[PDB]
Formats: C-alpha cells, structure tokens, sequence
C-alpha cells in the first residue's frame, strides 16, 4: 500500500539507521520507489539510501526502479525526479549510478526549474561516486544552464562547483554559461552562492574569474544582508580572486566589511578584521581607509583582533600617535586580560567587574611594541626620551612577571641604545638602574638588563661625582650573576675604568686608585666559574685592572695608553 | 559540512534534523529539546544567535554565559516571523556556507509553506529534508534562488505524493 | 611565570581537601569539633586561669595550648605573663609541665628580647633544684632562645644543673649554657663550664642532641669549655637519631673555628699536637690549650663521626658530613681512608642527589689527597651507568689522581677510552678537559697522549660551543705546565683557526687567548698564528674579535719587555737578542696591527678597548 | 608567614603541597635530576616568600616547602626530615612512595601543622635485604661488591613497657655497624657488643639497620656464598644462534639457618636496552626449583624468579636452566649483552652483615623465663641496590 509505503519509510528510515534488519525494509523501500507516486519516491530514495547496503535485489530494485520513474517524464515530474536524485545520490552501486546518470539526463530535460534544480543537485552527489555517469550527463547539463529559470541555474552552478572540486575538466566547459545565468538573477542568495562556486571554479581558470567577476559585484551592490557582503567578500578574497583586476570587487567588499567592524559585535568583527587584514597584505589602498578602523580595534575584546590589530598597527603609525599609543598600551595589558585565560564570566554590561580580556601571550607581544615604536625610524622623537626611559624600566617590571625572557632582552637592548644618545636622561636612567641593580627585580630574569646597564654606568659613570659607590655597586652584585651575564659586566666594568682615567682631571683622585683594586679583588672571584672558559675569561680583566692601577700612579692622563699597554700583556701571558 | 539540520517552531518545537554523518541517535533528540531553551532566551533579534556552547553549557552554570555547543558543535539559529531554524555544522564547513545556507532555507521555507504551521511542517519533515539537500548538494547550493526554491520544494511533494505510502 | 606555578598547587590546595577546615571541624572524628574550638579560640583564658592555679597538673594543660597563642603572635597577648606565669610555674617539679613551659619560652624569644631574659630567670631557680628531670627541659628552653642578655641566670643555673648526675638534666643542661653562652661572657663564663662537662657525658637522645645544638652556641666565645664536652658529643652521635646527627654536624663547623684556641697561651704540647688541644684548664689535667679544636679529640672527633654517619645510612647526614670533612680539613683528617671506602661505598648506594655529588666529588678530592686509598677502586668507578653529568665528569677526576709514571699508560688507556666510548654527555666532556689537565701535570713524558687527545676532539669535531669553551679553558690550563708539548698544541689550534674562517665566536675566543697565554714560553713563534688570525679576522663575530685582542695584546706583552727594548723596533737592536728580544716587534706588531685593525671593526667597546691600548702599548714600548 | 611544604620527586616534580591558613600560591636543582641534591634554592620574590630547600625526602620522595620568612635553611632541613617520618607512621611507616603520597597528599598536609605543633611474645624478625654485585670471572661468580641491607625489627605483644635483649652473632664476618632506630638503645656498656636493648613504641620498630659491604666480608669471612650471596650463575656459551644454558644454584645450605627467603626476587635483565626487545626473545626453558615460582617476562627482556618463603632451613632450591633467546625476527644478532643479573634477596630473621640473634629477651634484673615470652614474626626489611653480577 502506497500509504503505509510512506509511512513505513518514515519508521524504517529509523531502524535502517541502526543497523538493524533491512531486509524488511527494503522490501517497501523498494516497491515505494517503484510506485509511481511522486511522494513514496521521494521518502523511499531517503531510506533506502541508507539501507542499500548490501542486499542484492533490494538496491537492484530501487536503481532498476528509479529508472522508469525518471524515464518517463512524470508530469509531477519536478519532485519525482528532484527527489530521485537526491536519492539516487546516496545510492551508489556502478550498476544503479550507470543508471542513475541516464536518468538524470532525461531529467534535466524536463521543463520546469523545480526538477532542473534538483536534477542538477542530484548529479552533484552522483558524480561524486561514479564518472561514467558524469560523462554521459554532462552534455546535458549544457542543455539545461541553458533554461531561463533562476533557480536551475543557481542549482547548475552548485553542481557544477563540486565536480569541479572532483572534474574539473568538463565545467570549465560548462563556465561561460554559468555567468550567463547569473546574469538573470535577482536573488540575493542566488548570487552568494554563484559566488561561490565560480571562486571553486577559479581555482581552476581565471577565464572564468574574470567572466564572473564583473557577475558579482553588480549583484552584490543590489542586495543588502548584509550576507553577501561577507561571501562576496571571502569570496572575493579567496579565489584570490583578487589579483587586483577584482579591487573594485574587492573593494565593494572592503567597504561593506568597514561598516560592520563600526559595530561593536566580535562576531562580525573578526570576520572583517581577518578580512581586511588579508586584504591589506593584497591591498594597501585599503588599508589606508581603514586606519580609524584599526585604531579602534586596539580598543576591542577580541583576542583574535586585537592581535590582528597591532599587526595592522605596526603599518599604520603617526608619530604622536605613537607615544600616546604607547602609554595606552601599557594600561590595557595591565587590565585587558585575563578573561578567557582562564574563566568563563557572562559577557555582559552588569558584571561591574569587567569581563577582560586577554589571552596569556599577548602580555609578550605588547611589551615588544613598546621597543618597535621607539626604534622605528629614528623616534629620533620620542621627543621625550625621557617616557621612553621610564615606559622601558616599566615593561622591564611587569614582565618580570611573564617571563619570556625574550621580553626581557628587547628591552634591554633598547635601553642601551637610548642612553647612549641622549646624554640629558642619563642621571634618570644611571638613578634608576643603579637601583634596579641592586633591586632584585632586575635579578630575577633579568641579566640582560644587567649586561646592558653595566655598560651604561661605564659610559655615564661621568655624570655621577661618586662614580665609587657605583662602581662599588657592580662590584657587590657581581656574584650574584648568571654566565652570562658575568661575562658581560666583567667586561663592561674594563671598558668603564677606561672612561673615568679619561675623565678623572678633577685630581686624579686616588679614589680611582682604590676602586681598581676593589674590582680586582672581585673579578677574582669570578675566575671560580665552573665552565673554563668563563673562568678565563674573568681572570683576564681581573689582571687587567691591578693594571690601571701601575698606570695611574704614574700618570693621570696618560692613563687610558698605559693600560693598553699592560693588560695586554697579561692576556697573553696567560693565554700563552 | 553539516552534518545536522535543525528545524523548530517558535514556541521551541523541533520538528526536523538532519544528521549528515553518526552522532548520537537518540541524545539527538534530547539535544534538540536543550537547545530549544537557549533560543527562548534569546532576545527576538539576536535571534537564534547561533549558539556555540562548551557542552558543559548544555543546561550548565559552570559559565555564566550559558550556552549549549552540543559539546564539540557550533549552532547557528536563525529566526523568521515565526520559525527558527537551527544548523549543527562542524567546524569545518565554511560559516558562512552555514549561514546563508540557513537564511535562504528559511526564505524557501516561507515561500514553500504559504502558512507554515509547526505540524505542517512535521508531516512534511521529508521535503523540509530535502528542501535542505538541495541547497547543500555537490558542495553546492545550486539554487539559492528564493522564487526557484519556492517550486523545488512543491516539486518534491508532487513526487513524494505519487510515492505516499512509500512516503507519508 | 610564578603564576602557573602557584596556580597547579593552588587549585588542588582549594578543594584539597575537602575545604581544609571548616571540612576540619564538620568532620574532626570524635575530637572533631576542636577544630572549630581552639580552632575558633581554645582561648588564653583556658590557659592563664589554668596557669594561675598551682598545681603543676593543671599548668600542664593550660601549658599546652598556651604554646599556640603564644605563636600566633598574638600581641596584644601580655606575652609577659604567660611568659612569667610559665616561668614561675617552671619550677614545679613536674616533668611534662616543664616540658610544655619550654616549649612556650622557646616561641617567645622568637620575637622578644625582652621577656626572653625573664624565662630565663625563672629557669634559673628550677635548675638550682635538685630535680633532674626539670632542670633538664628548663635548661632547654633557656636554650633555643636566640639572646645575649640570657647569660647571667642561664649560668648560676646551669651551674647546678651539671652538678646533677642526670642524663636528662646533662642533656638540658649542654643546651643552656649555650644558647645562654652566646651572650654573657662577664658573669658567665667560670661555671658556665665546670659544668657543659660532667653533662655531655649523657646518653638521652634528646639530651645529645641538646647538648649540641649547645655547644655549638655558648662557645662561640668561652670555648675553652666547650670542648671537653665535644667530645661526648662526637662519639654519641655515633649512638643515636639522624636528626640529633645533622645537628652536630652544623655545630662542628661553627665551634671549632669559633674557639680555634685563640693563643693565649696555647699548650701545643697536648697531642701530637698541631695546635694545642686544651682540656679545660679550671678542669685538670695536663693543660690542653687552646688552639685545640684544631687540636683536641673533640675537632677530630667530628671527623670520625661525620663518618659512621655517613655509614649510617641518612644522606643530610652523609652530605653535611663531607662538606664539613673537608671543609676542616686539615688534610690529616681526610686521609681518613674510611671517607674513601665508605664514600665510594655510598656513592653506588646513594641514590639521594647531594650526596652523589658530594662522594664522586669526595672520590676525587680524596684521590688528590691521598691517592692510594681509591687504587682499590678504580675498575669500579668506571663509570656506573646510572649516573649524572657530573658523575660521570668526576669519574674522570678520579682517574686522574691514580696514575704513576708506570701506571700511567693503563689509566689514559682508559680515559681516551672514554671519550670516545663511554655514551658521554656533553658536559662530561668538557670536565673530562678539566681533568686531564690536571693529570699531565704529573706527567711528562705521558702527557702527549693527554694532550693529543684533548686536541684531536677539538681540531676535529667542530666540537660544541660549551665544550669548546671548555678545552679551550683547559688546554689553557696544560699549556701552563708543559710547555715543550704545548708549542704543538699552540700550533695545532692555530691551523685549526685558520683554516675555518667560520668558526665559532666562543671558540675563536678560547683559542686565541691560549695562543696569548702561551707565548711566554715560546713567544718566538707565536707570531705564526696570529699572523693568520689576522689576515682572516675582518670576517669574524665580535666577542671572538675582542678576546682575539686581548690575546694579541698579551702575547705581545710577555714579550715587550722582552719585545720592547727587542721592538723598539726594527730598531734592531732588538732583533739582537738578550733572552726574550723575541724576533719581536716585527713579528708580533705585524700580528697586532691586523688584529687591532681587525678588532676595531668589531662591536664591544672592552675588545676595542683592550685592542686600542694594546696597540698603543704595544708599539710604543 | 606562610610556610609550603612540598614533596617532590626525582625530576622536581611537585607532589604534594601544604597550606598553612589564610591564601598561599640552582646547581643542586641543575642536577636534581639526580634524586638527592634538593636544599637550598631561593624561590624568591622580593616579598618575604623566601623558602630554603635543603632537599630530603626519604623512601623515593621529595620534599620541599619554603617557609614564608626567615627560619634558616639547615633549621629548615630538621623540620623537613621530622615531616617525612611522621607521614609514612600515619600511612603505616611501610612506604611513602610517591604514589601513595598523592593518595595520602591530605594526612601529609595535616601532619605537617600536627608536628609543627609537637610542641607477651616478642619476635626479631630480621629481615634482610641483599645486593650483591657480582662478577663473573674464572668460572666462579667473584662477589665483588655488594650490600646487604639489613633492617631488624621486632614486633611485640607485651603490655608495658618492658626492655629486650638481642643477642647478634657474628656469623664471623666483623659485624661492624648495627645502626639503632630512634627507639631502640645501644649503650656501649651495658649491652656486649653484639646485644642490643629495645623499648616499646606501639609502632614496628626497624631496631638495627645494618649495612655491610660484602666485598670484603666474604673475603675476609672466605664465604663463597654457597648458601646465599652466591648465587653461582655458569651462562654458556657454545650457543647456538638461539640458545644457551645457564647453571644457577642457590643453595640454602648455609641458609638452614635462617628461615628462608620471604621473597628472593631475580630480576635478570638481558640488556635489552642496545639489542632491541624483539631480538632479545628469549626463552628461560629450564628454571631448577623447589619452591618458588619462575615466569619468565620475555618481551619486556626480563627473568623474574620469585622464592615464596615456604622453603624451611636447609633445602636447596637449585637454580638451573636454559636461556634460550628465542627470536620473533632473524634481527637478533646473537649477542644479548650479557648485563647485569641483580639478585636482591629479602631474608627475614638472618643478620644483613651476619647479626644473626641466637636469642633475645626482656632484660631487667630478670632472670630468664622470669615470665617474658618470645614471639615470632617481628619483620624487618631492608633494601639497597643491588645485587649485580655481572658477566
């Protein structure tokens, strides 16, 4: 009975879909599809593709069955072999899809869009199983792009797009006939998905691309989702479509996605940030209008826009932007977080406390920006050295905290290169790092601040009077130190000594004297290294020093030529 | 790919899903029922929301944010005059694909369903299938066309109706 | 970075377990709501109430607790009256009342000078008593106080408190006088003593290691006393609890040093002896001065002992053992023989890390010290598999102190052996370096072998960049003492520069700083090789160009004066010659120049530095 | 001040923490992965945080919680050591191994704030765990190192408090040194050498762990250990690609004596580490016994040989058999390294260096059989590492 043919497909298509007994299924599976009604066929077709497996007659029935269903025109003959199709498509024995294909064919010859659509559907899923079909189906397919209904065309192209992921060859042939119908089209999700396809069709043939291209945009300018104005643009950007004769495509899709990034909303947003990103690296005009569009998103939520932001950012700069963006950052990261790190608050506008947020590696990535922005150029500018030297002892505390100790050596690397030049900031800078030094901050994690500011203080130890507690600092924290950093303030504090023999005219002073001999006592104890190499390396400069000491007492300016001439020699007497 | 279809009336009913690949069979149908209470939640225009869930969201406090992912699954609502309509879609099937696909399942099913009535369109859970497949297939939406997919849908009841029992 | 940290512990510390403490007085077990009790205010008044009654029973409860409160510091809390009522209360004559009184004298000196003077007072009046068991506790509290001005009661009582014959009391009595000791060197001093004696005399675990932790204190200035009593103190540990061990070991290093026999007069007539060794003097008989803990059973003792406690199997006890054996050392303690045995006996049975390396390192050290105790050991200490990085380097330390000229051949045999076989980590290859360069130096005519061997890994292999660094090191090392063999080496390692032209930054440092170190002993040739560094130095990696400077600076030097008037230059009346007018400016100058110019074009300010001034030096003489 | 005690394992790993009310969160560390160099580390912050390891953890653990100011370090290694012994009583005392820290992680936690605070039968049963590293050379297998490592301990059924006797004998090997758990009393006088006096604890009580390197005492003492301490293993060669037939006897000849071996367990291990498990089938076809249990684990390139107890005194359970390495592929070169066959033997109620107790009893001004019993089943266990013969 045709009426418990459909019912029994719907209540079969559950047991089927355990893996239970088809044989009783299919009996009724079968006989349904070969009833001529057009509904049994259709419910049948959905059961039996997924019971066909295996049993013999059952799926020989339904394939030798949807034959005569599709053969004959049908009159309601829109759904029969819409539904057929689909069907026939899970079904895939190469007896049933040899079969399958000549019906298709027929199929697609039917007049009405609603049978074209699916035929075309259908031929997708076959296709996917069985070539031969697809060869005898194809010359047909040309027949049927070719009817002026909207929506078969829409479905033509669809198809078309998966056998191009599996065929390409016959639908490039099939291409030109799909712009012409997008051509006709009114519809706005019509002309999402004719995007669609023909950007799979681009990857294969660019004759089609630029076929199509101007076959969006005019549909896309016509409709407002906004939907398309996302695809378009993914679209747009993936065929790498893009290749700039599509900008103006591109650019349609640009400044759809600049409306809607201008709302506050990460769902869109992301998608437009990513969207632009990638098409600013392909286009930098773009990128210029959407600067205001960037500098927002510095303020924005969203771990994935804010770090596509500050790469974004790192292109776009104005210089006094830059210092205030600079201090700006370094509040965010302080409160910019946490959240999902961890958590898991309702992101709403109650909780007072806000939700936050950052990811955990960002806190990284800030710190380096910091450094970027001082030395992109010249900031030459950072009129205020001074900012740059306080924000720069900053980061170094807060990424004590992270450490990375990439962080940390960013930033000493940095601070160097700032003290050298600007002599005004040094007595900040000596100040502070002096403090740091023996604030215990900069120990933990942080030798290569150490390293650096060693060779700070030899260059500024002239601005300070007591240029002895400094050195008589270094020489306390010398023992302290990691390798390598005890290579390096051993030998700073060398290439200091000869600064202040250069400047010491106050009197020679004596002073100096004594404090060479101090920095000897401690580079002895540094030629304890455990590593020989290091050891060496100490107990070089500590013979060096008792040097500058012989050179002092006989000259005062003489002194820088005299060590030169002593401390070579000890080098070679020990290397020799 | 999608893997599942949702279908719902506006007072939270299921009525369809589709399950392109295995997942469970019978939770399919709890699950279906969970989710059903998120979207009553959700505002009219933040409709559907499609609602991304840890699992753990699956009437869980854990997060505040309450939501119901279906444990590793992204669902997208969509809301229309009186229907929503939810898809299960796996996280590697474009979003997009996932959206429009929605947006133009529901244009159809207006224009397919003249009053589309939450019983109508149980009966009717075959062709709403369908309706879906064909949008999907070969990769493709192969008509998207609102007018077209209007008939596709009536195509495929005339068929299924010469068939019925094998149908109903 | 201390975040997860924190974080993995914090997160199981929470529900670890089962919310500590509100979980701790819910579900207490019978005596489960005392958590919330004491917990939430046992209450002072539970204590001072149960103070002021006079019976020793009752102030033992309230003594219990009272310890708490007093620990938490509450303030507030007249500290001085439990601290007084304890005291007075402390010369009951019940044994656990003056237990917990002790206790509570203890925490309060934790954090005030002032009321640590009055426990101590009333410590005082209970010593004088004749019960054993008291003054013994009493006695200790006295002790762990950290103060000086406990000193003028500790004494009068701890003076009473040897003259009892009780171990308990004994035991107390050693921890008074000391930390009492620290501080009263006025009015303490005379009976202080004839007292910490006739005590360590005790056997009581506790009393032991009271006694000790004592001693180890009082003394620090009246050490005369002291030692007499050491010793008991050496030879109870060999009687007692790991704990009571780890103790003595701390003190055996502070109190020797702090006694020391400050010379006055110094009997160095007590045994065999070194530095006097007194016995106390107000003690009889046959003086024993003072140096004496370097002098005196008591410091030697301590050797001993370190030992059984190390063949005792606790590792604390093992370790601090041999840092202090050779920390003292004169060396005449480390030929014990048995640190050998027993050390290379527990290094194949340690498996507790400080100890490892305290006896591989003790291996060697000792070998160097005494060679003839490990020979029974060295096919055993080819290497155990299990074994570190350093243990494996240690095991080479070892063979180093083994050889002979005729055993010579048969321990390199070995060495070579294993660099090249044994599964050697990096870093046992870079000690391996540091050895050997310690073996030649016993061997000439073996030396080659050393060295050669040293050498081919490097001209060789490219090798690491630690590694390389190290040879480099070391090699600088030999050199320094058999420079007929170094010439070679020298030579060796400058082809090796020159023709790689890529190499390594560290190992162009290393390399060429021994060819500055060697030049002394022949600088005449030395010339050769940094006539090729230079030529090739403008296309090398800066902290190699500064060391290559410093390097051509000094074996420029050795030489100047040997140079000099030999450089004044082409003056050449240098190339006359004295002994070192080495071939002099001219081949050293031709050197330096190209590596002055070269370390010029390097980055760091010391290697242009040094290189600037050893040029300037250099050439003006 | 908050004080954190953390055990952890060899490789740093942390495994147990303790809070202490309110919120709470390097060349010895360089080496720790060497299981015992943890003390002194600073894990610093500027704050007053400062935590001072002095490393011990005792029974495979490690711990090593920072106190929250001051303290000292060596002052902090006493009060570590004290937590590692109170843990392992509450747990019983048998084995805190970092397994069963984590499970006992929380009695470990409530410890630490119990000791912070801390202000008739009687049976010897010495159980005696060897180690001998053996070396075959000549035909005989040469004891070359080894350590016996005996604890004693002695479990009791009295009432009070009573005192007890052990008489230790030399089995002629200079017994050197018994060491004496913290109840247990060793008075030089009072007490022969070869006696020791025992005071309750309920608790088991390890009364005398001893070790003894073998090396020189069985030369010394002559002892090839015929009845134990030698276990003579011949391995054959004259093997075929496949085969060969090792000769081991473990004769309790001198072991009639003592009881038997609670659990005498062979590891063989045939070093599978350079030959490829798969190469080294092989087959243990002949294991000569009376009274224990051989399975042999092929796959994983092990012998293990368990005794059971059950042999009484004198009865030689023969150790004999053949190798065979059996091989799944033709990779097998027919080497299998032959490595080292650790022999780690448990006996219970023998002397780990000979402090074999003829008799033991409560000694005060007593008489014998002035009413005091003698039990059986004290056990003691002991262990080192261990045995090995190499070939």
């Amino acid at each position: 009975d045709l009426n418990s043919k459909t019912n029994a497909v719907l209540k079969l298509t559950y047991l089927e879909m355990y893996g239970f007994d088809m044989a009783w299924c299919n009996f009724h599976i079968l006989e349904v599809m070969s009833s001529n009604k057009l509904q049994q066929k259709r419910v049948g077709y959905l059961a039996a593709s997924q019971s066909f497996y295996k049993d013999s007659d059952i799926l020989m029935l339904a394939t030798n069955l949807l034959k005569k269903d599709l053969k004959y025109d049908g009159n309601n003959d829109v759904v029969k072999v819409g539904i057929a199709l689909s069907g026939l498509s899970t079904i895939i024995t190469p007896s049933l899809a040899r079969d399958i294909a000549d019906d298709l064919f027929t199929m697609l010859n039917s007049t009405r869009p609603y049978i074209r659509k699916k035929a075309i559907t259908a031929l997708f899923k076959v296709f996917l199983q069985y070539p031969e079909a697809l060869r005898d189906n194809f010359d047909k397919f040309v027949s049927k792009l070719d009817d002026d209904d909207i929506s078969v065309v829409s479905a033509a192209v669809s198809v078309i797009c998966e056998l191009s992921k599996k065929n390409p060859q016959p639908f490039i042939q099939l291409s030109p006939l799909l712009y012409e119908i997008l051509v006709t089209i009114d519809n706005n999700w019509i002309i999402i998905r004719l995007l669609k396809l023909f950007t799979n069709l681009s990857q294969v043939e660019p004759k089609l691309r630029a076929k199509l291209l101007p076959k969006i945009l005019e549909l896309m300018e016509s409709t407002v989702a906004t939907s398309v104005i996302y695809e378009s643009v993914n679209c747009i950007v993936k065929g790498n479509m893009l290749e700039e004769d599509d900008f103006e495509t591109a650019m349609a899709c640009l400044e759809r996605l600049h409306t809607f990034c201008d709302s506050q909303d990460p769902n869109l947003r992301y998608i437009s940030c990513i969207l632009f990103y990638k098409i600013g690296k392909i286009n930098t005009d773009f990128i210029s209008r959407f600067d205001q569009l960037i500098i927002r998103l510095l303020s924005d939520v969203d771990v994935s826009i804010r770090s596509k932001a500050i790469e974004l950012v790192e292109g776009i700069v104005d210089e006094d932007n830059l210092k205030a963006i600079v201090q700006t950052l370094m509040k965010q990261f302080v409160d910019e977080d946490v959240v999902i790190l961890q958590t898991g608050s309702i992101v709403y506008e109650k909780s007072k406390r806000i939700p936050i947020i950052i990811p955990e590696n960002y806190k990284i990535k800030m710190v380096n920006v910091i450094i970027s922005i001082c030395s992109a150029d010249n900031y030459s500018s950072v009129n205020d050295f001074e900012w740059y030297n306080a924000v720069i002892m900053d980061l170094a505390m807060l990424c004590q905290d992270i450490s990375d100790k990439s962080l940390g050596s960013k930033i000493g690397e940095q601070f160097r290169n700032l003290m050298i030049k600007v002599p005004s900031m040094r007595e900040v800078t000596i100040a502070n790092i002096i403090k740091l030094i023996s604030n215990d901050n900069i120990n933990k994690q942080l030798p290569t601040v150490l390293r650096e500011c060693i060779w700070c203080l030899g260059e500024f130890s002239t601005l300070v009077e007591n240029g002895n507690d400094l050195i008589k600092i270094m020489t306390e924290n010398i023992s302290y130190y990691s390798h390598s950093v005890q290579e390096v303030l051993i030998l700073a504090l060398v290439k200091v000594f000869s600064n202040w023999c250069n400047n010491f005219q106050e009197d020679k002073r004596f002073e100096i004297k004594m404090v060479l001999k101090e920095l000897i006592e401690f580079f002895e104890n540094l030629s304890y290294s455990s590593t020989f190499e290091v050891q060496e390396r100490s107990v070089e400069v500590l013979e060096f020093l008792r040097l500058s000491l012989e050179a002092l007492e006989e000259d005062t300016e003489g002194l820088p030529m005299l060590l030169s001439e002593v401390l070579p020699s000890f080098f070679n007497a020990y290397e020799l | 790919m999608i893997h599942a279809v949702l279908i719902f009336n506006k007072k939270c009913q299921p009525r369809l899903v589709k399950f392109y690949t295995p997942v469970d069979l019978p939770k399919q149908k709890l699950l279906l029922e969970q989710v059903y209470e998120l979207i009553s939640q959700r505002n009219s225009d933040f409709q559907s929301s499609f609602l991304v869930t840890p699992p753990s969201l699956l009437l869980s406090n854990e997060n505040n944010n309450d939501e119901v992912n279906n444990e590793d699954i992204q669902i997208i609502y969509k809301n229309y005059a009186t229907l929503y309509f939810t898809f299960i879609v796996d996280d590697q099937e474009s979003e997009l694909a996932i959206l429009d696909l929605i947006q133009t399942f529901v244009e159809s099913l207006d224009r397919c369903f003249t009053e589309v009535n939450e019983l109508d369109l149980i009966f009717n859970w075959q062709t709403l299938e369908s309706v879906l497949e064909e949008i999907v297939q070969g990769g493709m939406v192969i008509e998207t066309n609102v007018n077209r997919i209007v008939a596709s849908v009536d195509e495929l009841n005339k068929a299924a109706e010469s068939t019925d029992s094998k149908i109903g | 970075m201390v975040d997860s940290i924190h974080r993995i512990a914090s997160a199981l510390d929470t529900a670890k377990v089962i919310t500590r403490e509100a979980a701790a007085v819910a579900t207490s077990k019978l005596g489960e709501s005392s958590y919330t009790y004491y917990s939430q205010n046992i209450n002072p008044q539970q204590l001072v109430t149960l103070l002021n009654s006079r019976n020793s029973r009752e102030v033992r409860d309230a003594m219990k607790r009272i310890i708490s409160i007093m620990a938490s510091d509450d303030d507030s809390i007249d500290v001085q009256l439990y601290f007084a009522d304890v005291v007075k209360n402390i010369t009951t004559n019940d044994t656990k009342v003056k237990r917990l009184i002790h206790l509570y004298l203890l925490r309060f000196a934790e954090n005030d000078p002032n009321l640590t003077l009055l426990s101590i007072n009333s410590l005082q009046k209970s010593l004088s008593d004749s019960n054993s068991e008291l003054r013994c506790f009493a006695l200790s509290a006295l002790s762990d106080m950290k103060m000086s001005s406990l000193a003028p009661i500790i004494l009068h009582t701890v003076k009473k408190l040897v003259t009892d014959p009780s171990a308990m009391v004994r035991g107390e009595v050693a921890l008074a006088i000391i930390k009492l000791y620290r501080a009263g060197k006025n009015d303490y001093h005379e009976e202080l003593l004839d007292i910490l004696k006739e005590l360590m005399a005790d056997t009581d675990p506790k009393v032991i290691s009271c006694a000790v932790l004592a001693y180890k204190e009082c003394y620090a200035d009246h050490l005369e006393l002291l030692h007499g009593h050491f010793r008991r103190y050496c030879r109870i540990i060999k009687q007692l609890d790991s704990w009571s061990q780890s103790y003595l070991i701390e003190l055996l290093i502070k109190y020797c040093k702090q006694y020391l026999p400050k010379p006055t007069v110094v009997d160095k007539s007590s045994e065999g002896s070194p530095r006097s060794c007194p016995l106390p003097d107000k003690y009889n008989e046959i003086e024993y001065p003072s140096y004496e803990v370097v002098n005196d059973p008591d410091l030697d003792l301590f050797l001993q002992s370190l030992n059984c406690l190390i063949y005792s199997s606790n590792p604390t006890v093992i370790l601090s053992c041999c840092n202090a054996l050779y920390q003292l050392a004169s060396p005449l303690q480390m030929k014990n023989t048995k640190f050998i045995e027993a050390l290379v006996r527990t290094v194949t049975m340690t498996e507790n890390q400080g100890n490892k390396e305290m006896l591989l390192q003790a291996i060697h050290f000792l070998s160097i010290l005494d060679q003839t105790l490990f020979l029974p050991y060295t096919k055993k200490f080819y290497v155990f598999p299990k074994d570190p990085i350093v243990a494996s380097i240690w095991k080479i330390q070892i063979l180093s102190t083994l050889i002979n000229e005729s055993n010579v051949k048969e321990i390199f045999k070995e060495l070579k052996y294993y660099v090249a076989s044994a599964h050697f980590p990096e870093n046992v290859v870079i000690m391996a370096v540091k050895s050997l360069s310690r073996c030649g130096q016993l061997s000439t005519s073996w030396e080659s072998h050393v060295m050669k061997w040293l050498i081919d890994h490097m001209e060789s292999h490219n090798l690491s960049a630690s590694v390389l660094d190290a040879y480099v090191n070391v090699i600088r090392m030999l050199v320094q003492k058999n420079p007929t063999k170094h010439l070679r080496i020298i030579f060796k390692l400058a082809d090796l520069l020159t023709v790689q032209t890529s190499l390594a930054d560290n190992a162009r440092a290393g390399i060429v700083w021994l060819f500055g170190e060697i030049a002394s002993i022949e600088f005449k040739i030395c010339p050769d090789v940094l006539r090729r560094l230079i030529q090739n130095f403008s296309n090398e990696g800066p902290e190699t160009r500064c060391q290559i400077l410093v390097l051509s600076a000094k074996l420029l030097s050795y030489d100047i004066d040997n140079f000099k008037q030999a450089q004044v230059t082409g003056s050449e009346e240098n190339n006359q010659n004295p002994p070192y007018y080495d071939f002099s400016g001219s081949r050293i100058s031709q050197m330096y120049n190209a590596v002055l110019y070269l370390a010029k074009y390097d980055d760091e300010f010391d290697i242009r530095d040094r290189a600037r001034m050893i040029s300037s030096l250099f050439d003006s003489g | 001040m908050y004080l954190s005690f953390y055990i952890t394992d060899t490789k740093n790993k942390l495994i147990f923490q303790y809070l202490l009310g309110a919120t709470a969160p390097p060349q010895l560390l360089e080496d720790s992965s060497s299981d015992d160099y943890l003390d002194h580390s600073m894990v610093g912050r500027d704050l007053e945080v400062y935590k001072y390891f002095s490393v011990i953890n005792k029974l495979n653990y490690w711990c090593l919680a920072s106190t929250s100011k001051s303290k000292g370090p060596l002052d902090c290694f006493t009060f570590l050591e004290t937590i590692d012994r109170i843990l392992l009583e509450y747990f019983d005392k048998d084995k805190l191994s970092i397994k069963k820290i984590v499970n006992n992680y929380d009695r470990i936690s409530l410890i630490f704030n119990c000791c912070v605070e801390a202000g008739n039968e009687l049976y010897v049963d010495l159980l005696e765990t060897f180690h001998v590293v053996f070396e075959k050379k000549k035909s005989h297998l040469r004891l070359l190192t080894g350590s016996i490592h005996g604890i004693v301990d002695v479990r009791s059924y009295l009432n009070d408090n009573p005192l007890v006797a052990v008489k230790l004998n030399t089995m002629g090997n200079d017994i050197g040194i018994p060491s004496l758990h913290d109840c247990v009393e060793i008075n030089d006088g009072v007490f022969s050498p070869s006696n020791i006096t025992f005071i309750p604890p309920d608790g088991k009580f390890r009364l005398l762990e001893y070790s003894v390197d073998l090396s020189s005492q069985v030369k010394q003492s002559g002892v090839r250990m015929n009845s134990i301490g030698l276990m003579s293993l011949h391995f054959q060669n004259g093997l075929g690609k496949d085969s060969d037939e090792f000769e081991l006897s473990l004769n309790i000849e001198n072991f009639k004596k003592v009881s038997q071996v609670d659990d005498l367990k062979i590891d063989l291990q045939f070093n599978v580490e350079n030959a490829d498990p798969n190469e080294i089938a092989y087959k243990i076809k002949i294991l000569r016994n009376t009274h224990g249990r051989f399975e042999n684990s092929i796959i994983m390139g092990q012998g293990q040989w368990i005794f059971d107890k059950s042999t009484a005194t004198g009865t030689v359970p023969v150790l004999r058999g053949c190798i065979e390495y059996e091989n799944t592929g033709p990779n097998f070169t027919k080497k299998v390294d032959l490595q080292t066959v650790s022999l780690e033997y448990s006996y219970i109620g023998q002397s780990a260096s000979g402090i074999y107790v003829e008799a033991i009893d409560i000694v005060s001004g007593l008489t014998i059989g002035k009413n005091t019993k003698l039990y059986k089943g004290a056990k003691y266990k002991t262990q080192t590492g261990n045995f090995q013969v190499r070939l």
